[PDB]
């Protein structure tokens, strides 16, 4: 934590002290302001996938190929075809364990340490691939939008002629009052009848 | 929906312990035992944990951008912005086209509404 | 990773709340938005800033103003006499007239007003001149008539 | 795009999307503010009518007034929410 | 000029670090009720609560990890004058911790 993990600036933070700004700063028309001003920042690690370039260094096998993939057809069947055969080898991988346990366990607990190796072949290509999924999901909303954009079609649209024809039929003329000429026209288009 | 791929991590890291709980099946509930009941559990040991692994194959085929070009992808959704952003200046210039005259004409409708009340109170 | 891991090292809550991966997955998201703008609006709403509680407890002040007032007046000014073009029954003699406030004076005794405050969509049938309150009552009595 | 920034609504969409209208959201407002009640509210209508006119010509026709940008003015409230306690309100019943 | 030497224990390494590093603390609910003392409330602690609204701002609000501070800024942003941030909140703050971590 801080020491102590309450802020010490308080005292800085004197409103007479930000008076000051409103004098330094035309001061200078033609000193402790900088304490007020926004502070600066680290970035403060933008890297990440170098993490991963070290987990491929963490052993890495068909993984490679998997980089090989990162240019039907394509890379795609490198990344189908292939890793169906790292699942199948994988439980291949069992019998080094449990296929052969009993008969002195030593190196065979040790073969699933290949397994762990085997991992770096696996989950590392998803998160690989997971940053796509960000894609495919804005993607997928993005549309959306376009629907909340849709709807005022869906009712403005209706709106619109109805209002107009509505203003046509019973109110025919709703212009016809004219404001203050439908007064005693009101009496004209009524009282005066008969 | 989205990150499919998260749950595949379901099928394999959570599925991978279930090989480590069988352990004690293979060995140590033959010991104090009916017995052949154990042999059904192995069956789906040797069948289940692989027909998951089977669906996640299928799984990778249902995975999303199956083109795999999401540099043409962000170019769609350029043309997206094309369609979008254009329509927007439109779809919001609709109500100012609309109610900015309908509630007028609403309130020409509001005068005749008033004038009936005088025959409705001759 | 740099002054965060640093921050880690204090009380280990930020971050008080058990989910923590959820947050790199927004980082990831903000990844995601460097591309965007338009807007910067979009921003804080795409992580959904102070949505985790907002149904909650809670309090806000978010003051009410200005002339959106004015558009709950037109409301009325529909409102009500839709609900007397409806219902209605009766209660003459009055002399209806949605201006604010619906309007109902007399001649030698005096004045009232009214305006409804629960629900606005609820008329026709089982909407016969139903909720409604007074808004004042400044009486025309010939012989008296100040109204304190 | 833009559009996300309309994204928010559709962030309201899987939420309450809204309270709206209400009747304390526009009476309980309209206590707050202007004014003494619907019945000064009445006579107040007209008198919004001309809010709504000189009221809002000024559009613009100032100084920048950068100087007092930005936490520094943020800091300024501080004066009148530490007078705010001095209230003590309100009816004893 | 005499104020920043007269910050002795203050002053510090300041800048983005040990700022963030204080408003990461909020999200704790008993916290909250510890600012409930001398260290910090509505007193010229304030001045801290108000000179912070910069990092909602874009690009700087990039950088802010755990949404629950922010949050706790919109707490103060609620009606600190009253049981919303300032007589708030007691151990039931721990119970949005047990809804709002679940989504």
């Amino acid at each position: 934590s801080a020491f102590p993990p309450p802020p010490p600036y308080y005292k800085l933070f004197t409103r007479e002290n930000i008076e000051k700004v409103i004098s330094n700063m035309e001061k200078e028309a033609k000193s402790l302001a900088k304490l007020f001003k926004k502070p600066s920042c680290l970035t403060s690690g933008t890297y990440q996938m170098f993490g991963d370039t070290w987990r491929l260094d963490e052993a890495n096998a068909i993984v490679g190929t998997s980089f090989t993939r990162v240019h039907d057809l394509i890379k795609i069947p490198r990344r189908a075809y292939e890793l169906r055969f790292l699942s199948r080898s994988l439980m291949l991988n069992f019998l080094e364990l449990l296929g052969i346990m009993a008969k002195a366990p030593e190196q065979f607990p040790s073969k699933v340490e290949n397994i762990r190796v085997l991992l770096l072949n696996l989950h590392h290509l998803i998160n690989d691939y997971r940053p796509h999924q960000s894609r495919e999901s804005l993607i997928m909303l993005l549309e959306k939008q376009l629907k909340h954009e849709e709807s005022q079609v869906e009712l403005l649209r209706t709106h619109n002629r109805q209002m107009t024809e509505t203003l046509e039929k019973y109110k025919s003329l709703d212009f016809n009052m004219e404001k203050e000429g439908d007064v005693i026209q009101q009496l004209k288009s009524s009282i005066k009848k008969p | 929906m989205a990150c499919r791929c998260t749950q595949l991590q379901d099928t394999i890291d959570e599925v991978a312990t279930q090989f480590y709980s069988s352990i004690h099946y293979l060995s140590s509930h033959h010991d104090f035992v009916s017995a052949e009941e154990l042999q059904f559990a192995q069956r789906d040991l040797a069948k289940d944990l692989v027909t998951k692994f089977m669906q996640i194959d299928t799984l990778i085929n249902q995975l999303p951008g199956i083109s795999t070009a999401p540099k043409h992808q962000l170019e769609k959704i350029k043309k997206l912005q094309n369609s979008i952003e254009e329509k927007q200046l439109e779809r919001k210039s609709l109500e100012s086209e609309n109610e900015d005259l309908k509630l007028q004409l609403a309130k020409r409708i509001e005068t005749f509404g008033r004038l009936s009340c005088v025959l409705f109170q001759p | 990773f740099l002054q965060g891991q640093k921050f880690c090292f204090q009380n280990l809550v930020h971050v008080l709340q058990d989910i923590r991966y959820q947050l790199s997955f927004a980082r990831l998201r903000n990844s995601d938005l460097v591309t965007a703008l338009d807007i910067l609006s979009t921003g804080t709403s795409l992580r959904l800033a102070n949505a985790p509680t907002s149904k909650l407890y809670m309090l806000s002040e978010s003051p009410l103003s200005t002339k959106q007032i004015l558009q709950t007046l037109h409301a009325l000014n529909m409102l009500i006499r839709i609900r007397l073009s409806l219902y209605e029954i009766i209660p003459t003699p009055f002399q209806h007239f949605t201006i604010a406030n619906g309007r109902c004076t007399f001649t030698v005794p005096n004045e009232f007003s009214v305006s409804l405050t629960t629900n606005s969509q609820d008329p026709k049938s089982t909407g016969i001149s139903f909720q409604w309150i007074v808004v004042d009552f400044q009486f025309h009595l010939p012989d008296f008539s100040s109204t304190p | 795009d833009a559009d996300i920034s309309s994204l928010s609504l559709s962030l309201d969409p899987e939420i309450i999307g809204g309270q709206n209208n209400f009747l304390e959201n526009n009476l309980q407002q309209i206590f707050q503010k202007i004014i003494q009640e619907r019945g000064p509210f009445r006579d107040l209508k007209e008198e919004d009518l001309q809010k709504e006119l000189q009221k809002e010509s000024i559009k613009d026709e100032s100084s920048a007034k950068s100087s007092e940008t930005e936490n520094v003015l943020e800091f300024a409230t501080l004066d009148s929410k530490r007078n705010v306690n001095d209230t003590e309100v309100e009816s004893m019943d | 000029e005499t104020k920043w030497l007269l910050s002795k224990v203050p002053d510090d390494k300041s800048r983005f670090e040990i700022e963030l590093e204080f408003v990461q603390m909020l999200s704790n609910p008993w916290y909250l009720n510890f600012l409930a003392q001398h260290k910090y409330f509505e007193d010229e602690a304030f001045l801290q609560y108000l000179e912070y609204m910069e990092y909602w701002r874009e690009p700087e609000y990039v950088k802010f990890i755990i949404y629950p501070t922010c949050l706790h800024m919109l707490t103060l942003l609620k009606n600190p004058q009253f049981r919303n941030d300032i007589s708030r909140a007691d151990l039931s703050k721990q119970v949005n911790d047990e809804i709002y971590y679940e989504w």
